[PDB]
């Protein structure tokens, strides 16, 4: 929906493994327009 | 002298965040 709406804002997934989500927590080492996550994450 | 060494920092200062981005890329579809 972050898509559909108004795509320009740079927009990060959080989910599935941890290699994958280690590859994007190194992004925010501001372009994070927003994080999507859930709560045992 | 500094030359070999100065290379060496701007093809890895892009290698860095070309991985980084290349597997942004391909993950979020």
């Amino acid at each position: 929906e972050f898509t559909r709406f108004v795509p320009k804002f740079k927009v990060l997934p959080y989910w599935g493994n941890p290699h994958d989500r280690k590859v994007i927590r190194r992004f925010w080492s501001a372009p994070f327009h927003v994080v999507i996550t859930s709560y045992q994450l | 002298l500094t030359e070999e060494m100065l290379l060496k920092r701007e093809e890895r200062a892009r290698k860095r965040r070309l991985q980084a981005a290349r597997r942004a890329e391909e993950h979020k579809n």
